[PDB]
């Protein structure tokens, strides 16, 4: 009764949600957006913006020289325009242009980071505020468009690059209240947590003082019980973190009767048999991905994971020669023949595909231990110490990196001296048999 | 039962000993019967690592003659040879069956192991 | 210690005829049937 | 059969029958090595019996059914050289012999065609 | 003027954003810069069950997940929602058919083949025959002009241009007002007699549909980018100019400050070897678009002439620091180097700006010419030949190829080369 | 001065200022010859190799019989404090001053590399008694300054474009860096620059046309900030190769361990490393290791003993895991 | 002129990161065929034994 | 079962040979008429 009534709710705000988001040029929600739209279960377009038709013009080239890559130009034409709408589409370019223009400066650079662990930046910051205090809402009131708490994702993410942390994250939940299923706006509030009892902060926080605008979206949704987003956001920081559980056992399996067919949620689902060492079952789910969705490159990492220590070479065979004709640009698909490669004992030509593979996306620090894996099969140990060194250097909190930089050791002679390493990966993990 | 592929667990054998098991008319006669009593030895003297390994079928003289650095059957195909770390193996045994009861009886009467006793039963060629 | 600087020097210094050898041996245009590498070897013998 | 009756040099029997074939095959088979095979052999029997018009049609249509063929190329470069195309034949010959290496029949054809070349004045 | 003028705008406004709706970037671009220049109607036929699916396809094409949009819009009965299907489809085919000779020239690496589009264009034909309304008469709408424009440039692939221009021009009687499926007609006439013959087409045979359409547009005359169509292909071959001049006037009139004519009226200075003319005119459009960098090579290599090195540097400065993996960027910096005598360097920048488009203006043949130089004389003739398969109608390629063999010892290969290129520039004195 | 630090394998700004001086000194027109002593101060430190252990050797033969001058930080303002001090160095510094206003553009800095290599540098002194038709002096490579402009000379024939464009944005953030300090304004005009200045900018070969569109290209990619700049990505302050870094924390732990240094500069600098130059440059590890024992910190010395036993067991090809432990 | 006008090919924008370009060799790599050439690694006529 | 490649043959060497010579023969008794 009630459920069937959600659904027809769901349906009307992801179509909504998925229509500005691809209309503004994001692609981090809209891809996403639309996924979720797909799997729903089963039980005249909707358009609207308030633009001049002067103003109406400047979009169609704001909007179409945006995706041709030439985002300086779209900031030269859309320079005096003063709607939130296309001030955000300003800026918008301005940051892609530089975060597109950091990728190609440095690609030899495979180590991201401040060795101590900006006024360009704050070039797009000062405008933020800038158009912020000009105009005549500035949040915190019931008549607050879509395109304001737009503005705010902005604000957010030029902040969190700039370390600074703790004043994004309020940005962030402004821009949520104003606007929730935005589903990038919800990754990169998720990265900015650090630690388990920083979430428990967080959690309660939307709980008790957090409030959706009940104007700008649709009715019987704004509560936050029955809310997605908040869901959404129960299994992937409760688990990614892999933090103690609460709230997570009955929002999952109602995610599982509204979202039968999404595939981002079974293949979430695979991931969580395989983060408790339940391989059989997470072959079963994960086999279901494959056929359902065969060319999805998302979450097949873990699938050639398993592969590997399953020994099945031919089905990790047969996912090689798959997955690299799709397109060898990916960051998973150099990591899928990776793991083919070495199961054949053919480390010299596997470790390539590692590097290779870390090199298109260096945000995959998952892929420095592996690396150097390959090195001690390789009967070299200098080359390994850098490669596990690296990916501690990039986080700290890895176990994966502090474990294997201490067998490393524990392989040559030097006992004594890898105790140092595995008494920092107990502090890590101390819940575990292995260490 | 099956080791996480990020924490690999460490096998016995140490990264000298793998540079070590890959070492290599009547002087042909000579060269095969020198090849086969130097492929027996490190066959017999090694192998407390490589039984540990493994995860079923297959043979320690198979693992040592596919380490890169009149034909009976081969039993399985892999060919993974020597290796530091093992990821697939955890500590496993089957229970003893009639089989086992019969296999630890032919083995009574061997003092080497089953395995090098096939590879010198096996016939040269001629 | 591996010198950077020195070992993308010899790098450079590989890659930069290696553009200039491209059309030695394999490389045949139509109409003739014999690459260009034993075309300077007969133009040697030419004057020798 | 058509083949076989081709081979014997009699140019009739083989025609009807490559004919009765293509006939009986009109609808379907559009590709896969088929219908290329029996249009190109009709051509070759109508190019041997000098009745060269209809040829020029039936390897226009096998060469826009499918373009990389040196043999296609080579046909039609020859059936141009019977009569006087050299302008339309030199180019079918050049992409023969980018697309096969040495074609040695198709070489000592176009250095015919450059001397042919070599001879006209035309304006 | 007047109305004639309010009623393009409204036109136009449905050009730049349909075309963007449906993944056509070019295009789209094009309209919507035209928007500038020039001194929300929506609606679409489409079911709620049918219409996530246009937003699952557009999504997925937008993160460039191009193979995974193909599986979810495995079955499509929608007339022209098929299209971006196919379009997927076919893009997802060609970034991996590189021709292999081709290849190893464009990369230096040196070390199910094309079936796919024979099935790609036995769908459309599917489709088509099978689809409820044909292109005769005042049916069709927008969508079906796609598939058959999609339809001519998977028929061009396999060189069948007669077959082409059936497609390109039924594609555009259905829809106006589409510049990218105009490029494509350029590359099909590789002759100057079928120009005349083909304008006397649209001229006569040549009817527009006009319930798509709005009013003063169906008319071949008043339709204000016909003038577009016969401004390109008269730069592109001279041959004998019919109202050239004439309709340029008016095209010019209207259409302010707009780049692209400047640009194009620029480039006619450099055809006409009017250098110094060409310079101020170029440097205008620098001063008012400084981030546009389309045609910027032509730019460049007018700079080349002259060989004013300290104007020319600053410009490579310029342009790559706005933009460094842009064609254009790279051609420049390309022709940068050969200045400065380093014909050896100039192939990588060059090799670099061809794997960004592989069908780009006359950069093949510029690499053509520093192979010179270095008198390999051997990838310079193949490097020369690759310019001829693509664009049929370049001067410099064909000479290139007889000027090289010149220089061997057989000179009856350059003769042929040199009648073609004799045919399509017969006023250079040098030929 | 201060600001990001990164290694760089190609010219550095630091290294035209020699190249600069040493155009003057070898040119002879103007009858200036820096001293040997602003020389051996400059080109020194960027000497290639100097090796440092951590412990079980000190100063076996870093130590210099003559006291030696603190290596120069790569900023304007410390390099012209070094030729201001002479009563006529501020002739010798305006010649430094004079140059980096008369390169504009990168044709510029390539006039300058273009100009050595065709007449300066001299492969052999068997050619130099043939060549007395030269209105300019010339150099030996065997030279001390003959290896070193090898090398310079070298790096710049080792890059491409983005090499090259790399050079002139650093440069010009470089000299405006030294613009916004009170030195500059004591020197904002001395008739010296204008002067030498003019000296080389003749035969421009145009002053009516090209010159108005060459300061539209400098300026438009300049910060006029009279509209939003052109947003470009992360640019570093300072640039400085493997060896000069070396040799100035070489000279920073002996300095440490028992004309003055700027040890706020120094270390401000270091502690902005991207962390990718802290694995080329593995020492910068152990200098907060000495600091660390000063103060007593025993978690905090562990921890970068550590990490420079990591990094610098796996550049050296010789296995230093027995040294480690010691 | 006319060149990014043009959409009937794979260009510049549609790979996502423009960049890419760079390495553009990883397409031209043939991927290890699964069984037989498993034997080449051991020999570094023999891997058409290890096949069959 | 599986069909191989129909049987196709192509030009060979006799005939086009045999044009070569006639192709000779009429480049070469023509320039008797204009001479």
């Amino acid at each position: 009764d009630s459920q069937d009534k959600i659904i027809h709710d769901i349906r009307i705000q992801l179509r909504k949600a998925a229509t500005e988001l691809s209309r503004w040029k994001l692609y981090g929600s809209s891809k996403w957006a639309a996924e979720a739209l797909a799997g729903l279960a089963e039980a005249i377009p909707q358009n609207g913006f308030g633009l001049s038709e002067t103003e109406y013009d400047l979009y169609l080239l704001g909007s179409t020289l945006f995706d041709a890559k030439e985002f300086d130009r779209c900031v030269f034409f859309l320079k005096d325009v003063t709607n939130p709408y296309l001030k955000f589409l300003k800026l918008y370019s301005k940051f892609l242009s530089w975060d597109k223009k950091s990728q190609e400066s440095m690609e030899n650079i495979l180590t991201t980071g401040k060795f101590t662990d900006q006024s360009n930046i704050s070039s797009i910051l000062k405008e933020i505020n800038t158009f912020l205090e000009s105009y005549e809402i500035k949040i915190d009131d019931d008549e607050a468009d879509l395109g304001l708490a737009l503005l705010y994702y902005l604000r957010g993410v030029i902040l969190k690059q700039e370390k600074n942390i703790s004043k994004a994250m309020s940005s962030f939940l402004k821009s949520l209240s104003c606007y929730s299923f935005n589903w990038s706006c919800w990754l990169e509030l998720m990265d900015c947590l650090q630690k388990v009892d920083d979430a428990l902060l967080l959690n309660n926080y939307l709980y008790q003082n957090f409030q959706f605008k009940f104007s700008e979206n649709l009715g019987s949704q704004r509560t936050i019980e029955f809310n997605i987003m908040i869901k959404f956001f129960k299994l992937k920081v409760f688990e990614e973190l892999n933090g103690q559980l609460e709230d997570y056992f009955e929002d999952l399996e109602f995610l599982l009767q509204v979202f039968p067919n999404f595939t981002f949620l079974k293949a979430y689902n695979a991931t969580i048999s395989y983060n408790n060492l339940d391989y059989v079952t997470a072959e079963s789910r994960f086999d279901d991905i494959v056929k359902q969705d065969p060319y999805r490159l998302n979450d097949l990492e873990t699938y050639s994971n398993i592969l590997y220590v399953m020994q099945k070479n031919s089905k990790l065979a047969y996912l090689a020669q798959f997955v690299s004709q799709i397109d060898r640009f990916r960051p998973e698909t150099c990591c899928i023949i990776a793991n083919y490669y070495s199961a054949r004992q053919e480390h010299e030509k596997s470790i390539m595909y590692f590097r290779r593979a870390l090199t298109l996306d260096k945000k995959t620090t998952n892929a420095w231990t592996l690396m150097g894996h390959e090195f001690v099969e390789l009967s070299n140990s200098h080359a390994a110490i850098e490669c596990y060194r690296r990916a501690v250097d990039i986080c700290p909190r890895d176990f994966k990196a502090w474990f294997g930089l201490g067998q490393a050791y524990a392989l040559l002679d030097m006992h004594l001296y890898s105790l140092y390493y595995f008494q920092k990966a107990c502090t890590l993990k101390p819940w575990d048999r292995r260490i | 039962v099956y080791g996480d592929r990020y924490i690999p667990s460490r096998t016995d054998i140490d990264f000298n000993s793998i540079v070590s098991i890959s070492s290599m008319v009547e002087y042909q006669k000579e060269r095969q019967a020198h090849e086969t009593y130097n492929t027996l030895l490190k066959n017999e003297l090694f192998g407390e690592m490589l039984s540990k390994d493994t995860v079923g079928s297959e043979s320690s003289i198979d693992r040592i003659k596919n380490t890169r650095p009149e034909i009976t059957r081969p039993s399985s195909n892999s060919v993974r040879g020597a290796s530091l770390l093992t990821y697939q193996q955890r500590k496993g045994r089957r229970l003893s069956a009639a089989s086992l009861l019969q296999s630890q009886f032919f083995d009574s009467m061997s003092p080497v192991r089953p395995d090098s006793k096939q590879l010198l039963l096996s016939p040269g060629k001629q | 210690k591996l010198d950077e600087f020195l070992m993308l020097s010899e790098q450079y210094k590989s890659r930069l005829p290696k553009i200039r050898k491209l059309g030695w041996n394999r490389f045949k245009p139509i109409g003739i049937n014999k690459t260009m590498y034993e075309l300077e070897m007969l133009r040697s013998r030419a004057r020798a | 059969m058509g083949v076989m009756y081709f081979k014997k040099n009699e140019f009739v029997k083989a025609k009807k029958y490559l004919k009765k074939a293509l006939e009986v095959v009109k609808d379907l088979d559009p590709s896969s090595r088929t219908t290329i095979s029996i249009q190109l052999n009709l051509g070759h029997t109508y190019r041997k019996l000098n009745e060269n018009e209809i040829a020029i049609k039936c390897f226009r249509c096998v060469l826009e059914k499918n373009d990389k063929n040196s043999e296609i190329h080579c046909s039609l470069g020859y059936l141009y050289l019977k009569t006087k195309k050299l302008q339309k034949a030199i180019d079918h010959l050049h992409k023969s012999l980018y697309l096969k290496p040495n074609n040695s029949s198709a070489t000592a054809l176009l250095k015919n065609a450059l001397e042919l070349n070599v001879t006209l004045s035309l304006d | 003027q007047d109305k004639i003028i309010h009623d393009i705008r409204i036109q136009l406004r449905k050009a730049a954003t349909e075309l963007s709706r449906w993944k056509l970037y070019g295009s789209s671009k094009w309209a919507a810069e035209a928007l500038a220049g020039l001194a929300p109607q929506n609606g679409f036929g489409l079911s709620e069950t049918e219409y996530d699916l246009y937003l699952l396809g557009s999504t997925l094409f937008d993160a460039k997940e191009f193979d995974r949009c193909v599986f979810f819009l495995k079955d499509v009965t929608n007339p022209y929602l098929k299209f971006l299907k196919l379009y997927s489809k076919f893009l997802s085919w060609d970034k991996k058919s590189q021709e292999s000779m081709e290849n190893i020239l464009t990369t230096g690496k040196f070390t199910e083949s094309q079936s796919n589009i024979s099935s790609i264009l036995k769908e459309i034909n599917t489709f088509l025959e099978s689809y409820e309304i044909k292109i005769d008469d005042d049916e069709a709408d927008l969508g079906l002009a796609l598939l058959y424009y999609l339809r001519g440039v998977i028929l061009k692939q396999e060189k069948n241009i007669s077959k082409a221009m059936s497609s390109f021009l039924k594609s555009l009687s259905c829809y106006s007002f589409n510049w990218s499926c105009w490029l494509e007609l350029m590359d099909c006439l590789q002759k100057v007699d079928d120009a005349l013959l083909l304008n006397n087409y649209l001229y006569q045979n040549f009817q527009f549909k006009f319930s798509e359409n709005l009013g003063s547009q169906r008319t071949i005359e008043f339709n204000i980018m016909i003038k577009f169509f016969k401004l390109k292909v008269f730069e592109e071959l001279n041959g004998q100019l019919e109202d050239y001049f004439e309709d340029l006037e008016f095209l010019l009139q209207v259409f302010p400050n707009f780049t692209f004519l400047k640009a194009y009226n620029a480039t006619i200075s450099y055809n006409n070897l009017d250098y110094v003319t060409a310079e101020s005119r170029f440097d205008d459009i620098v001063k008012q678009d400084p981030y546009r960098l389309n045609d910027l090579e032509t730019y460049s290599n007018i700079l080349y002439v002259m060989q004013k090195n300290s104007k020319l540097a600053y410009l490579a400065q310029f342009v790559s620091q706005i933009d460094r993996f842009r064609p254009e960027t790279c051609c420049i910096i390309a022709n940068y180097y050969s200045a400065r005598q380093e014909h050896e360097k100039s192939i990588m920048y060059f090799r670099r700006a061809l794997t960004l488009d592989k069908k780009t203006t006359n950069a093949w043949t510029l690499m053509g010419h520093e192979f010179v130089e270095l008198s390999n004389s051997h990838a310079a003739i193949e490097c020369y030949r690759r310019a001829v398969d693509i664009c049929p109608r370049d001067f410099k390629a064909w000479f290139g190829l007889g000027q090289a063999y010149a220089l061997l010892d057989m000179h009856l290969y350059s003769l042929y080369y040199f009648q073609k290129a004799c045919t399509l520039k017969p006023w250079d004195r040098r030929i | 001065k201060y600001g990001p630090l990164g290694i760089t394998n190609f010219i550095t700004p630091y290294d035209l200022c020699i190249l600069i001086l040493i155009h003057a000194h070898c040119s002879q027109d103007n009858g200036i010859s820096v001293p040997t002593a602003v020389f051996l101060r400059l080109i020194s430190p960027t000497r290639p190799s100097l090796e440092w252990n951590p412990l079980l050797k000190d100063n076996s033969n870093l130590r210099s019989s003559s006291i030696v001058p603190p290596p120069v930080l790569p900023i304007l303002d410390n390099i012209i404090r070094i030729l201001l001090d002479d009563k006529d160095g501020n002739k010798i510094a305006l010649t430094l001053m004079g140059y980096l206003e008369a390169i504009n553009g990168l044709d510029s800095i390539n006039r300058l590399m273009m100009d050595l290599e065709k007449n300066c540098l001299v492969n052999n002194y068997r050619s130099m008694k043939m060549r007395t038709t030269s209105t300019r002096r010339q150099m030996t490579r065997a030279s001390f300054l003959g290896t070193f402009l090898s090398t310079c000379i070298r790096k710049y024939q080792i890059g491409d474009f983005e090499m090259r464009e790399t050079i002139w944005i650093n440069l010009q953030n470089f000299k405006t860096v030294f613009k916004h300090t009170p030195l500059w304004l004591r020197f904002k005009d001395n008739v010296h620059i204008q002067k030498v200045k003019n000296c080389l900018l003749a035969n421009d070969e145009i002053s009516v046309e090209d010159q108005q569109m060459v300061e539209f290209f400098q300026h438009f990619n300049n910060g006029n900030d009279a509209d939003s700049k052109t947003m470009n990505e992360e640019n570093y302050g300072t640039l400085i190769s493997i060896q000069h870094l070396q040799s100035i924390v070489n000279r920073q732990i002996v300095n440490w361990l028992d004309y003055e240094e700027q040890s706020g500069l120094v270390f401000d600098l270091l502690d902005t490393l991207s962390l990718n130059d802290a694995t080329k440059f593995p020492l910068i590890f152990i200098l907060k290791y000495l600091e660390a024992i000063k103060e007593n910190s025993y978690q905090t010395a562990l921890d970068s003993l550590h990490n420079y036993f990591d990094y610098k067991s796996t550049g050296n090809s010789q296995n230093y895991f027995h040294i480690s432990l010691l | 002129s006319s060149s990014s006008y043009r959409d009937s090919y794979f260009q510049y924008r549609h790979l996502p990161a423009p960049h890419h370009i760079l390495y553009a060799e990883w397409n031209q790599d043939i991927l290890a065929l699964p069984d037989e050439v498993a034997n080449i690694t051991m020999a570094m006529m023999t891997s058409e034994q290890n096949s069959n | 079962m599986i069909r191989r490649a129909p049987t196709t043959l192509q030009l060979s060497h006799d005939d086009v040979t045999s044009l070569i010579d006639d192709l000779n023969e009429q480049k070469l008794k023509q320039q008797l008429n204009i001479e």
